[PDB]
């Protein structure tokens, strides 16, 4: 009754070691507002900065320490790279998107990279602007989302090329993000003209919009909550960083709606549906917020804060099939300096070093649940769930 | 209803969060029978202690802020939750002091029996340098805790604590109580046992001032009576101290006079300021708050300002803030802390404890 | 209403077009807290973090007129026109300014923060050294540029620049301020942290001064008192410098007194004319004008003339131009220039920008 | 028969030039008595000191480098010379040694004294950094010395120094000491004197070590008693350590353990090669020398080598040389020095300084 | 003195911390080794220094 029950109150961040961080890596320059990296529990892929066109350094987790200048990269873009995001169904497939108004989807080796990688598997062109925003099909096999900056939103079929469906006539202004729902089914899109859209890609349908969700003219994100709700990040009038929580079924007014600083920098949120909670990590900011979402009111719960000293550039998560289980971890984050990338651990402290059944539910696998020819006929699928006690050392 | 316990070496002081004075306030004493009992309670704590000290041995089971004995620990607490407040810590959070630098085994001891001796919901430790500050109302400022086991002197600035600058001064009021005794035996009067010790602990608390100049003092006090108070003693008799009034407080300025090396409060005040950076100093040199039972002395203030000031650049501005509900300002802060709605995020549950550890109560605490 | 930004090593100049001098003028440094906060914002920017740098730890996002940090980059523009100016930045065209030779990755950086992150209507790239031969009223002479990161002589004839005869120095106010730390510590001062830089720094902006003879003043130094000066810390502590006043600044004709293998400002400057054309050496010889804080030094013009007079033939005419105005300069010939009816040509849209890119931004600027 | 005298802040080290090992090493301490004397010497200084420590108050005649009192560092130098020697410094030309980047009038102050009042024939001042690099036989290297007031980095490639690049650390032995004496204090041991200040410095000298992992040995510790060790004070007393044995060293890595601002030895010892020339580098990665009595840590040398290998390029060979006499490699540095045929140059007559002065003392001298 | 030579003169009622600037009597050119008042006058001093010059202030 005193205090509100939760497990992830006394959650703490822990930096790794120095010998295990990655160093000397030219971070990219680009002023779009991404993670600016992506991991699996295979390999690390930072975007970086190339003289010419655009590259991104996909390297083993095992291989840390120092990295050399002359390391092979991705290099295939002609413009630099936005956005790049590991297939959760294929720990060596990963797309990205670049100013060349073009996505490529690669192929990784198993043992890294030997020479620069410059041909491609698969070359989307379907976009006529820069495509900053990539979001792979959670359940459906080898269905990409590519939202370039000329407001459409495109769904393709990695496999066969084929561009599945187009959405033009749905974005006003800048797209900011675009978060997939937990089936697949449906996703929400921040815009500039700060406006959350909820749009059924099979249909070409607007189901639910909420306009001014908030009234600051800076970005704003949205995703997809796994119980069915919109988690949004956004600024005030007076440039108030502020979190909201939405009802697809009720957007009058949003169920919650709290206010974190004046400082600048968008804040990108980082969900964990196992643990429902949400990582808010801003860009150029040193610290790392954690809030709960339940139930309970006010259904937005303060956990608690990382704080550092050094300003993070871009921020990758590490699924739940890579972390330590045996050591109650419950996530970890690549924080991206302007020439490190420093993984962050964060741990619920527990006394047994048995496995904890409760902080390690089923989680969503490596195995697809349809495919991209029964996604189009309109089947709908949960997510493979696997369990999580088979990594226990 | 939550619980402030703010716990010292001489005195307890407990009450509910929201309240403006302690409601409990009783001596940290344990007395038990040094006679045998010829008509047909091995142990007194708190005021029944003080009432039947004529037969009993006190004892206090905190010196110098460490507890020598926990077993009477926690007789403390279990009279504090059920004789004096006469709640079930069961049903209330307790929020707890602790002293400036406090070793992480002192705390996990004392969060150990208040989850599973006393089974609190909820529990969580506060530095009493920083609860002094919030009855204050201020977020920058030097505070000089003189309690009755040890002077510690803590520099805060924009809510910001520096431990390297934090100072420990192991002269307090029981260090002066003793001196007393000392020093009234010259005058014919012989005090040995320890219930004669709270004795002259209350004559210390009603006779004794601070000189603004101990030699003028002193020469005054040698040519004139007009220094001179009476005292009477809990059987009638009555007796008379003269200079005693103001050497006894003498000590904390110069602790020579106990055949101490360190300095006083005074230069320990001034040291922990030193200790600060240069650009903090001129904050902490105007808001030097005075806490604890022990600065209670008529004219500690003035004396405080002046030996300061002598010390300081003529320049900066030193400012003594001596409040006169100071000898309550740990409490006083921490039930202020507890009913701020943004502390609520502050406490540790039992749940928690029991699956997470210790390891729980050091973070989230400074 | 164009606003005009003049972004530098130290300090940070930001105003209105038309105005005859900067309204907002701050160090360019992001504080954060070094210690552990105890009482229930996690970077400082301009004058909030010198106000607080006692417990903050000062950083420069730009060194040696390099942007070591763009995420703290982004602050001290942000803090500009939300904090500073109080302006909107959609809704006004912002005129910026670039080192000489600035590499064309920094200029679309900056392009595309203004245009993206801020979203400006329109935006320009100003050259420092033109723009400090606008305030004077010049079209022909060469500019010493030395600020707090880097020195720069730059040699323009007529309007036309000689990007060959461009030469730099790494060596300017915040080296002068380390060597003032370092020298001080000979006299018995201690300042280590970055807290103390910014005490060093006023300490120099003072109290520093330019000998015309060196040998001689160093002599005069060594047997009187009359060049004493005496600078109060911030907690009254007073300090006293002699010889230091002109041995910090000496530096900058002397760079070995760094272990520096260059040459000095005089013969940067001279190095620079001579690498012009022959015809066009004469007006430059008369035309040397001084820009930025670092040359504010007292009798630095006359310093400079001596040196560079025998360095030139005897037959050419040294005239080194020293405005009182000069620590502003490069801003207040951003505003002339922006207050031009000829230069709205010179305007770069956003909308122009977001389908052309960079390559509108190389061209049209120099 | 010429003196070589190796003065520091904690520990003076004195003999003949030729010797393998100092003659005299005793504490560079003066005592005076705090009681009074009852029954029918004003001070005390070196070995004598600490004997009676009990009954008087140790001070230092030099903290951090820098001479405090110049009448107390007389006594060292008279104890030296008729105590500790029991030789006429009239009779025997005397080999001094100085911090690096000494101030000239802490120089001056030392010629007189040798000169005037103890009245050599011959005096010579010499770098320590650089007798540390005579010890090793070597060159080119870069030296830490790190001892009881200060530690430095001097970089010397080929015989010449580099003084732009010689950085300072305000942290050594007696910092240390301080921080031992603090957390102790956490384990409930109090040493306030100056006397049981020497006490935990015996301490840290025979059980205090450099942990390879910090974090890998804090584990260790608090889920075993292998790394406990027993400490017998001088009464008899048994004390017992665990986490505090390599707690108190980590502060040369770790200087926020005590709040500063600074970087560590290993940083500095890196920020220090960076700052020399670029074609340099390599051999002073491979020729890092520790010196000085801090530098004893069991284990610091490993530690040392890990944490400049992560710092240094991976195509760099680093080497640290930590010979087995470095606590007195200053010393038989100079014995080696003065010994040298090519060194009798150097010396400095009493004569020549009484006609020249102090002019010819900061030449042949760096 | 960082140069030359001189001697603090101040009032016997001027007590307490005194000032850095000060103004002192700072006419040697060396350090002054010895100082003397004139038994007959209050006001009149005499000091030598390193510079081989006697000076009656
Ligand atoms: N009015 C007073 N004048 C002088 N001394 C006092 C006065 N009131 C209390 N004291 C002394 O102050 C000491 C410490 O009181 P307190 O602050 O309760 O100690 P603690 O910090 O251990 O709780 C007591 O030993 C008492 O003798
Ligand atoms: N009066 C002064 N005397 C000497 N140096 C000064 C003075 N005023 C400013 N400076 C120095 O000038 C440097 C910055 O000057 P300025 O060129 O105006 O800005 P920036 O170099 O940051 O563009 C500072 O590092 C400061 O030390
Ligand atoms: N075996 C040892 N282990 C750790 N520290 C030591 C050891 N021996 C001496 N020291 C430390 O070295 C410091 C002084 O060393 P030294 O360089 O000889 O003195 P100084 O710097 O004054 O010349 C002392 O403070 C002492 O604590
Ligand atoms: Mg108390
Ligand atoms: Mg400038
Ligand atoms: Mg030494």
């Amino acid at each position: 009754k005193v205090v509100r029950q939760s497990k992830f109150r006394h959650v703490f961040g822990q930096p790794v070691k120095n010998d295990q961080c990655y160093e000397d890596i030219r971070v990219s320059r680009v002023t779009w507002d991404s993670t600016f990296c992506a991991v699996n529990p295979k390999f690390l892929a930072v975007i970086v900065e190339a003289s010419g066109g655009g590259a991104f350094l996909v390297l083993p987790l095992s291989k840390t320490g120092r990295i050399d200048k002359a390391y092979p990269t991705v290099c295939g873009h002609t413009g630099p790279v936005l956005d790049i995001d590991w297939c959760p169904h294929n720990d060596e497939v990963i797309a990205s998107g670049s100013e060349d108004c073009t996505v490529m989807v690669w192929q990784i080796p198993e043992n890294g990279l030997t020479s620069p990688l410059t041909e491609p598997v698969v070359v989307l062109e379907g976009h006529t602007k820069r495509v900053g925003i990539i979001a792979w099909h959670p359940t459906a096999r080898n269905v990409l989302l590519s939202a370039g900056c000329d407001n459409v939103v495109l769904i393709w079929n990695v496999g066969t090329a084929e561009e599945l469906y187009r959405l033009d006539s749905l974005h006003p202004d800048l797209i900011y993000n675009v978060s997939w729902n937990h089936n697949g089914s449906l996703f929400c899109s921040a815009c500039k003209d700060k406006s959350v859209r909820i749009i059924d890609p099979r249909r070409g349908t607007l189901v639910a919009e909420r306009e001014k969700a908030h009234e600051g003219a800076r970005p704003m994100r949205a995703i997809f909550l796994a119980d069915g709700k919109v988690f949004t990040t956004g600024f005030s009038r007076m440039s108030e960083r502020q979190l909201a929580l939405w009802d697809p079924e009720n957007l009058e007014e949003p169920m919650a709606l709290q206010e974190l600083d004046s400082s600048n920098g968008a804040l990108l949120p980082f969900y964990d549906p196992d643990t429902s909670v949400v990582y808010v990590c801003g860009k150029g900011d040193s610290s790392i917020r954690y809030f709960e979402i339940t139930e309970e009111p006010p259904y937005i719960h303060f956990l608690n804060t990382f704080t550092s000293k050094e300003p993070q550039r871009g921020m990758g998560s590490m699924p739940k099939r890579g972390l330590e289980v045996s050591k109650c971890e419950i996530a970890r984050f690549y924080k991206l300096h302007e020439r490190k990338c420093e993984p962050i651990v964060m741990t619920v402290p527990r006394k047994s070093d048995l496995f904890q059944d409760d902080l390690y539910p089923d989680t969503a696998g490596p195995e697809a649940a349809l495919e991209a020819e029964e996604w189009v006929s309109g089947r709908d699928a949960d997510p493979i769930l696997i369990s999580l006690r088979e990594a226990y050392v | 209803a939550a619980l402030v316990v703010d716990n010292g070496s001489g005195m307890c002081k407990a009450g509910f969060a929201g309240d403006d004075a302690p409601r409990a306030v009783f001596p940290s004493i344990v007395g038990r029978p040094r006679h045998q009992g010829v008509m047909v309670k091995d142990s007194y704590v708190g005021d029944e202690a003080q009432s039947k000290r004529g037969i009993l041995t006190l004892k206090y089971p905190i010196e110098h802020g460490i507890v020598t004995n926990w077993d009477d620990m926690e007789k403390i607490w279990h009279h504090t939750f059920y004789n004096e407040l006469r709640v079930a810590p069961e049903e209330h959070p307790v929020l707890l002091t602790e002293a400036p630098l406090n070793p992480k085994a002192n705390r996990e001891k004392m969060t150990q029996i208040m989850f599973e001796t006393f089974n609190t919901p909820a529990m969580y430790v506060a530095i009493q340098a920083v609860l002094s500050l919030y009855a204050s109302g201020r977020t920058t400022g030097i505070v000089m805790d003189s309690g009755d086991g040890v002077t510690h002197t803590v520099p805060i600035y924009e809510g910001y604590a520096l431990p390297h600058a934090i100072l420990r001064l192991d002269l307090a009021g029981r260090d002066l109580t003793d001196y007393l005794m000392k020093i009234l035996t010259e005058r014919g009067y012989s005090f040995t046992t320890t219930a004669e010790r709270e004795i002259v602990r209350d004559i210390k608390e009603k006779l004794c001032y601070v000189a603004l100049d101990f030699e003028q003092e002193m020469a005054t006090a040698a040519s004139s009576s007009s220094l001179e108070k009476s005292y009477e003693l809990p059987d009638g008799q009555v007796i008379t101290i003269g200079n005693e009034r103001f050497r006894c407080p003498e000590a904390l300025f110069q602790p020579s006079f106990l055949g101490m090396e360190s300095a006083g409060i005074h230069e320990t005040t001034f040291n922990s300021i030193m200790k600060c950076d240069v650009d903090i100093r001129k904050d902490l040199y105007a808001n030097t708050v005075l806490s604890g039972g022990t600065t209670m002395y008529p004219g500690i203030a003035d004396r405080m300002q002046k030996e300061i000031t002598a010390l300081a650049p003529s320049t900066m501005k030193i400012k003594i803030i001596a409040p006169p509900e100071r000898k309550y300002s740990v409490w006083i802060g921490g039930s202020i802390l507890a009913s701020l709605s943004t502390f609520q995020q502050m406490w540790i549950s039992k749940q928690e404890y029991d699956e997470s550890g210790p390891s729980i109560v050091h973070r989230k605490c400074f």
